[PDB]
């Protein structure tokens, strides 16, 4: 035992490097809140991933004539004035692979659950653009939520997007969650082309409901094959900024692999608010309910990823499950409805149905998946053809 | 459940006590270990050498 | 089966422990052996040494109308004060500090000046009927020439006149043979600002009477038996003309730009010790090579780095420091 | 003569020219990305004069990767797009590169983005009517051969099944060419359709351009104007009638809203830019068709907030001949396509031009529904037994009504399992004034729900 | 060496530093109001640096008759408190200035007021159910021992006499320490739970931290995390179980937004600052039981106009285990403690934790207050008669379910002088049974007022 | 006092024809055109 | 705190004052009240709300 534990410290010893490159600096000259303004870099690139003294990353978002605005992932406190910034010379990117599994991570990658370090295959930059029309494939194989409700009245397959969307306790993150359980037993089959992967990213939700996340996950022993990508309230604004793209870049590793996917953002409203906060920070002029502009580019940019790659893409996919928080039962909001108009379906939780007993509460009517019976068994196609449009009626 | 659940923890605190016990052991190796861990590093680090 | 994963999980732990402990243990050792031996001056000279064979194997704040225009006035310039003396070209950066001064201080007559416009006959006929009594023709030539182009913003005619002013007294350098002389002395100043923050933010006009801040350097800085008298003139003309900017960086920006008269660049360099003048060639050279320039190299010596070299030139560093490699060694440990 | 970026936010880049070469507005510009896993050709479009030679570019491609002072090289032209027969059957991006088979196009003609609309001399009204098949649509809405038709709808309530499904039935019967514009849509939406016009055999006479919602603000802004562009060579250079369906317009309007405060244009309405009324005109103006050659649109437009009074629907309103505004309600009432029978309307439906038979029907349906709107209200608190008794009934054949509006589509087998169906125009009318007149009073509500016509109605009526 | 003020805004001061010798951020600085009728040693929180050695602070005391370039020394650490058991029944300030005896805890441990949040790893989801003894409480929203707990509502409905029935009810019998942070509420209400806790003798049990309103809104802000690093202090070192009062936590959000607008950031939403998440988790994600050690916290919260959907409470919605929404309507019935049972929720309210009866008594409740509130809309006109008989049974029963949920409490003494009334969890369960059973629909309305109790029921039923 | 009267006589001083410094979306800037 | 919430609707009807009662409140009164007043008024403030 005690050789291994020797040798890999003397392996790193071994690998150690005394290169030296040509980095180039800048120097803080502004800096509060997690935005940080870095006079110098003339080479840095756009969504460049800059390095401050403290191990504290940043992303170049604004790139002026006088200094490069960066956004601070991490703890910003000590983010001083003339502290050097050094280029990673890398776009903003996450670390991905098999290690991620049942693994808790920042939204950088880097492991939160207290355990080691993950041995990621490779990085994936968070800005890789989503497969094109002549990349996929019809969505037509289901995705078993194990709730009669979505089975029956609104599908999800795999490969589409299910905006799960409601007011507060309504059910969402109940629905989500034994979506991710549901898939032990495909997962137990060792069969990638049944194995569903899962993604659980967590934003703004305070530590202790992601660690009632993760037990749920553990008794179902779904921690075998998901990961929780938390983004806790205490992080910056950053961290719920970049959440949900870390989440998709994990996923879409595996899914460029051919093996399908399961993202759950809980809660894309709570991206939309930390990015409205980042861009006021940054004094871009808001648009509407003060968000940035590009909200919908947001959130478009991050869901329009879940697809089923065709078969010369090796035929993986990516199902998300996005969450929206939906302030006093109010579907014809702003967010809401750019995430519905964004999604392939949605199940609408009421909070009325909910204390009526209809548990979980799909307001029928509301509720819809287009992809529809594409995204079920023959059987249950079968049996539940107009299930929906019955009960709406 | 109630059965699992109690060797489950039975199970666990007999790691937790030879496995203790088994880390023991690796740390009085790696307390020789060190010193040519930390030669070797300061080597790599100074170059040439020592 | 839980359980049993439980229990892998612990073992994985533990061995993240065991080896966490032995990385540390092997790193804390290895930072005091590097300490104690970069400690002695032959090994911290074998380390610089080692650092340069390694290594040897290795207007742009202005817009399109103010960058054009200040290029235009410095040919200008380089055409009329070839033919100048040194008194002369004295006279010329005294006329312009003055000018520059005037239009700091009359802000309207600056708008008046500075704002662009088709025909340049008027303010041509203004800057005559206000400065031609005033100052000496090569001067009001000077002036002419940049008032009559167009300029992105009001203070770009502040900044190129103080430019053509800051020009005078290196060409009164370069005729002299004094630009070796004025640009280390001027890296002086530039090291006693760094040493005296609060004196380098005292010296800040815009807050003040520029005539007691140029008291104060008087009193200070240039009033040192020693001080070459150009380095002085060109620093008091800087700080009498500073318009907030940082004492500190102005006079390093002046050296910069002596340098760039030259032709060199300025490399800053952090060192454990005062190289060799052996080391001292060696890192001119391999840094010339690198970068394609005549490179002048300033030596900040500073135990902290605790062994090789490290550069800073323009936006680009070299990082050889010791405590750099002890920094990489610490945060990559498994 | 090459210019250089000085400044760059989010999909806006500054370029910095020198005095004697500042491009015109709306040209390409081209600058380089170099990192390894984002490296490209990144197409800027000018869009102001800064001044000092400073002009301010919509970037075509996401700017991750880009570097301040990165040579920027002047096209010379707008961006142009291949046009002639050879676009039709294949799939381009708003660039005008092809996706299904790369460099199709790169030795075709290639016109220019950006042309003005056709003069008012050479327009005309078009009062021909489109026979679709579909019951709400033929009756209350009758679409516009060589006119402008549109679908409003709230997030989420069947543009995309609806556009689909008309897509099925104009152009799968249509000899002329057609081009698709998925204009910020899902991307999953334009895969099925491109692989539902390959299998239909329909692919080869249409052509279909992408910019869908994946693409940052540039292409959303510019891939409508690009499948515009091949529309007009097809009306134009060609003689020919020509289908421009566009899916979904609002995000033209959309993509202009999320640049517009990043080039310096102060917010106006909620949150939309100012020139909202002029892009949307320039755009829509163009899709009109001229005598002697016919282009009938059929552009989806998008509800925000679910809003109708929004500015961009309102603004959208006045440059459509026929309009079907889905939604919410019905959709939830679970009255599938959810077109809203009375705040839909269409200028074709004139009894000087649909026959004073069937305007007489749309009009007592119209009236019927917009009755029962009214007593819906009394309904809920009051009850049904205390309306008056002609209202009683008119509650009955107005619930028969709006459940007939109701068909099985032949987009929506998936929604429903059932397969379409085809309800003829004559067979419209005849039906909905027998419904009016009470002749099918008897049968119960689920008799006319999703049945396709009067023989199928009998069908589900006996079956029940 | 010393700043330099440079700029006064308000309570918000900027000081010049030299070239560098910049503090950090949060980092405390002394500055001095030399005027006599209010001289001072101005304390100032490091907020921002804005550039050129200038950093933006946030003033504790009020910056009345500061003079721009007075000294500013920076103390190289940032706003510390005492802790220890020596803070136990004392009354401290925001800056940790003990004011029932001003020379308290200078020679006390000092902690900083800003310290990260326990590690991820350390966290563990608390399930204990907490029994008040407030029926609506344990019934509906059954609080979490160790878990944070809200009272959420708008002017005048029962927060802080709720907060003092819970210090009646929890911390009266607590085996630990206390903590009560005033933050933005009355000094009224701050002197009276002094002498309320010194008359019961829990004040030696509790540590007081007071930020009240009249202070600027620096105080106003840090006055929580001071509190919160009291609590800290006894749930870390010292191992005690910890109670954390905090009153009222949206005064923490409100001062937040006023120091955003001094500090020059952009307005949010509804003029909230725009890290009003990120300012807002800061301070909650610390207020979390860790896996050995226990904090049981619970926090008024204000609702601006009643508006639940104002961005502060939709915030701290999210982090917390109990949640009791207080509302307006059901403060006007007088069934207090003004409760909305179908807003109000609980984590723990799962069969797996509460029980099956439990949790199935607390269902049919709320199923039978959800048909009342659905059927709202008739009875506002039409009243009880209209309705079905079901319906009207189930209203009957919902009028006194709604005022069995009130409750005589102790802290109501003061105002009703009719004393307290506790009910066990059994005893609420079987009666809320039999009460959606009908077994109780007998009695008169009036009967089920402020009663606690089935027996206490029995008799006020008798009594009419 | 001077400075003031050179300002007066400049200012004083002013086919008349101007250059487009902005151009765009509908709004275009134009110096010089002293009598417009 | 507390408010005497003077109704408009009670003002046009005669009700002068027009304290609202039930709305109406004292939080920090009842303590301040002379013992007779508030032998007498104990049971007032119930029979208006009634
Ligand atoms: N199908 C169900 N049957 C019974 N109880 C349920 C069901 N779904 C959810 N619940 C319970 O209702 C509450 C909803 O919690 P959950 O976290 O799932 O909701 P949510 O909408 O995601 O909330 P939030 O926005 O606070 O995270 C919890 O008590 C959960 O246990
Ligand atoms: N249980 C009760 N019995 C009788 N009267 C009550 C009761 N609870 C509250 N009240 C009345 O309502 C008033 C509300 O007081 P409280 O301090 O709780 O108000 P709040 O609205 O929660 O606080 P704040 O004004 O700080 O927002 C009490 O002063 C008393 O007048
Ligand atoms: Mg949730
Ligand atoms: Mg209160």
């Amino acid at each position: 035992s005690a050789a291994d534990i020797e040798g890999a410290i003397e392996d790193y010893v071994s690998s150690f490097s005394a290169d030296t490159e040509r980095e180039e600096i800048g120097t803080v000259i502004d800096a509060g809140d997690g935005i940080a303004h870095v006079e110098g870099l003339p080479s840095v690139m756009t969504q460049e991933l800059l390095e401050f003294p403290g191990g504290v990353l940043g992303v170049a978002l604004n790139l002026d004539e006088h200094s490069v605005g960066a956004v601070i992932l991490g703890e910003f406190e000590k983010i001083e004035e003339g502290q050097q910034v050094k280029r990673t010379g890398e776009v903003l990117s996450v670390p991905v692979g098999d290690a991620f599994l049942g693994r808790v991570v920042n939204p950088l990658g880097q492991p939160i659950d207290g355990q080691g370090d993950i041995a990621a295959e490779t990085r994936r930059a968070l800005e890789l653009q989503a497969p094109s029309v002549v990349q996929r494939q019809s969505v037509s194989e289901p995705l078993q939520t194990g709730i009669k409700a979505i089975d029956a009245m609104t599908p999800i397959g795999r490969g589409q997007r299910q905006l799960i969307i409601g007011d507060r306790k309504t059910g969402k993150t109940a629905v989500c969650v034994d979506t991710i359980l549901n898939q032990r037993e495909a997962w137990l089959t060792g069969d990638p082309k049944q194995q569903v992967r899962c993604v659980y990213v967590a934003i703004g939700q305070k530590g202790t409901t992601i660690a009632s996340v993760k037990r749920a996950l553990e008794e179902g022993g779904a921690m075998e094959y998901t990961t929780i990508v938390a983004a806790p309230a205490s992080d910056a604004a950053g961290f719920k900024w970049l959440a949900p793209y870390t989440g998709s870049a994990i996923g879409q590793h595996w899914m460029y692999n051919g093996k399908h996917v399961l993202i759950v953002f809980d809660d894309l409203s709570k991206q939309a608010d930390a990015y409205r906060a980042i861009s006021l920070l940054l004094r871009r002029p808001p648009g509407r309910e003060a968000f940035p502009g590009d909200v919908f580019y947001l959130h478009s940019r991050l869901l329009e990823r879940c697809a089923k790659l065709s078969d010369e893409l090796g035929g993986g996919s990516m199902t998300g499950l996005p969450i929206i928080e939906t302030k006093a039962n109010d579907i014809s909001a702003f967010i809401p409805t750019n995430v519905i108009s964004i999604t392939d379906g949605q199940c609408f939780l009421e909070s009325d149905l909910f204390n009526q007993g209809v548990r979980p509460a799909i307001n029928v009517g509301v509720s819809v998946s287009r992809v529809g019976g594409a995204a079920q068994i023959k059987a249950m196609k079968e049996v539940a053809g107009s299930l929906r449009l019955d009960l709406s009626q | 459940r109630a059965q699992a659940s109690g060797e489950v923890a039975q199970t666990l605190t007999q790691a937790d006590q030879q496995l203790s016990a088994q880390g023991d052991q690796v740390r009085s190796g790696l307390e020789s270990s060190v010193d040519g861990l930390s030669a070797k590093l300061a080597s790599r680090i100074l170059g040439v050498d020592v | 089966a839980q359980g049993a994963q439980q229990i892998q999980l612990m073992r994985q732990q533990l061995i993240r422990q065991l080896r966490t402990g032995l990385g540390a243990e092997a790193v804390n050792k290895a930072a005091e052996i590097v300490r104690a031996h970069v400690a002695d001056p032959q090994a911290q000279s074998a380390t610089v040494d080692r650092f340069l064979s390694e290594l040897e194997q290795m207007t742009s704040r202005l817009r399109a109308a103010s960058r054009q225009s200040l290029a235009a006035l410095v040919e200008k310039f380089d055409s009329v004060a070839g033919g100048l003396d040194a008194d002369g070209l004295t006279n010329l950066a005294d006329e312009l500090a003055s000018v520059a001064k005037l239009l700091l201080s009359e802000t309207a007559l600056n708008k008046h000046l500075a704002e662009p416009t088709d025909d340049s006959a008027p303010k041509v006929r203004l800057l005559e009927r206000l400065l031609s009594d005033k100052v000496s023709a090569t001067t009001l030539d000077l002036l002419r020439t940049a008032v009559s182009n167009r300029w992105s913003t009001e203070s770009n005619l502040i900044d190129a006149v103080e430019h053509t002013a800051r020009l005078a007294l290196l060409k009164r350098a370069e005729i002299a043979g004094e630009v070796d002389e004025v640009e280390e002395q001027l890296f002086r100043f530039g090291r006693v600002l760094d040493a005296e923050p609060r004196l380098s933010a005292l010296l800040s006009d815009y807050t003040t009477p520029a005539e007691g801040r140029v008291a104060l350097l008087d009193k200070a800085l240039t009033g040192r038996p020693g001080v070459n008298q150009t380095a002085a003139a060109l620093l008091s003309q800087t700080v009498g003309l500073l318009r907030g900017e940082r004492a500190d960086e102005a006079v390093i920006d002046l050296a910069e730009l002596a340098v760039s008269r030259r032709g060199e660049v300025v490399a800053h360099v952090s060192a454990a010790a005062e190289l060799s003048d052996a080391q001292r060639t060696r890192l001119t050279e391999v840094l010339s090579r690198i970068y394609g320039r005549p490179v002048s190299v300033q030596l900040h010596v500073d135990p902290e780095l605790l062994g090789g070299l490290s550069i800073t030139v323009g936006d680009e560093v070299i990082d050889g420091s010791i405590a750099s490699r002890l920094a990489a060694a610490q945060t990559g440990l498994p | 003569t090459a210019g250089r970026v000085v400044r760059i936010t989010g999909p806006v880049v500054d370029v910095e020219f020198p005095r004697g070469s500042v491009p015109e507005l709306f040209n390409a510009l081209h600058a380089e990305i170099t990192f390894g896993a984002l490296a490209k050709t990144l197409t800027l479009e000018v869009a102001q004069h800064l001044g000092d030679s400073l002009v301010r570019c919509i970037s075509m491609q996401p700017t991750d990767g880009l570097v301040r002072g990165v040579e920027v090289t002047d096209t010379g032209a707008s961006i142009s797009v291949p046009v002639g027969d050879g676009v039709k059957g294949h799939v381009f991006n708003a660039l005008g590169d092809c996706l299904d088979d790369p460099g199709y196009g790169k030795d075709f003609e290639h016109w220019s983005i950006h042309r003005k609309p056709p003069a008012f001399s050479d327009l005309e009204p078009r009062t021909e009517m489109l026979e679709t098949g579909l019951k709400v649509v033929d009756l209350l809405t009758p679409y516009v051969r060589g006119g402008k038709i549109a679908l409003f709808g709230g997030a989420g309530v069947g543009k995309t099944v609806l556009i689909q499904e008309m897509i099925n039935r104009i152009a799968r019967n249509f000899g002329g060419t057609s081009v698709f514009a998925g204009v910020g849509e899902r991307t999953r939406e334009g895969n099925d359709l491109w692989v539902e016009l390959a299998d239909a055999n329909v692919l080869k006479d249409t052509a279909l351009v992408f910019g869908q919602m994946d693409e940052p603000p540039g292409t959303r802004m510019r891939v409508a104007l690009s499948a515009l562009t091949m529309a007009e060579f097809f009306r134009d250079e060609q003689g020919q009638d020509v289908l421009l369906f566009i899916d979904n317009i609002f995000r033209f309007t959309q993509a202009g809203s999320e640049v517009s405060t990043l080039l310096g244009r102060m917010p106006s309405a909620v949150g939309y830019q100012p020139t909202l009324a002029d892009e949307m005109g320039e755009l829509q103006e163009r899709i009109t068709s001229t005598r002697g050659r016919s282009i009938t649109s059929m552009q989806a437009v998008y509800v925000p907030a679910d809003d109708y009074t929004d500015p961009a629907p309102a603004t959208t309103f006045a440059h459509l001949d026929a309009t079907t505004e889905l939604s919410r309600a019905v959709f939830s009432k679970g009255i599938f396509p959810a077109v809203d029978p009375l705040a839909s309307s269409s200028t074709i439906l004139d009894p000087a031009i649909v026959g004073d038979e069937h305007y007489r029907v749309a009009q007592e349906v119209i009236r019927i529904l917009q009755r029962y709107k009214d007593l819906q209200d009394i309904i809920a608190i009051l009850g049904i037994d205390e309306l008056s008794e002609e209202d009683k009934q008119l509650v009955n054949r107005a619930r028969r009504i709006e459940r007939f509006l109701s068909q099985n589509m032949m987009a929506a087998e998936q929604f429903t399992g059932q397969p379409g169906s085809t309800v003829p125009l004559k067979e419209t009318i005849e039906a909905f004034d027998k419904l009016t007149k009470g002749e099918f009073d008897h049968l119960p509500e689920q008799a006319f729900f999703l049945i396709g016509g009067l023989d199928d109605l009998a069908k589900k009526a006996e079956s029940l």
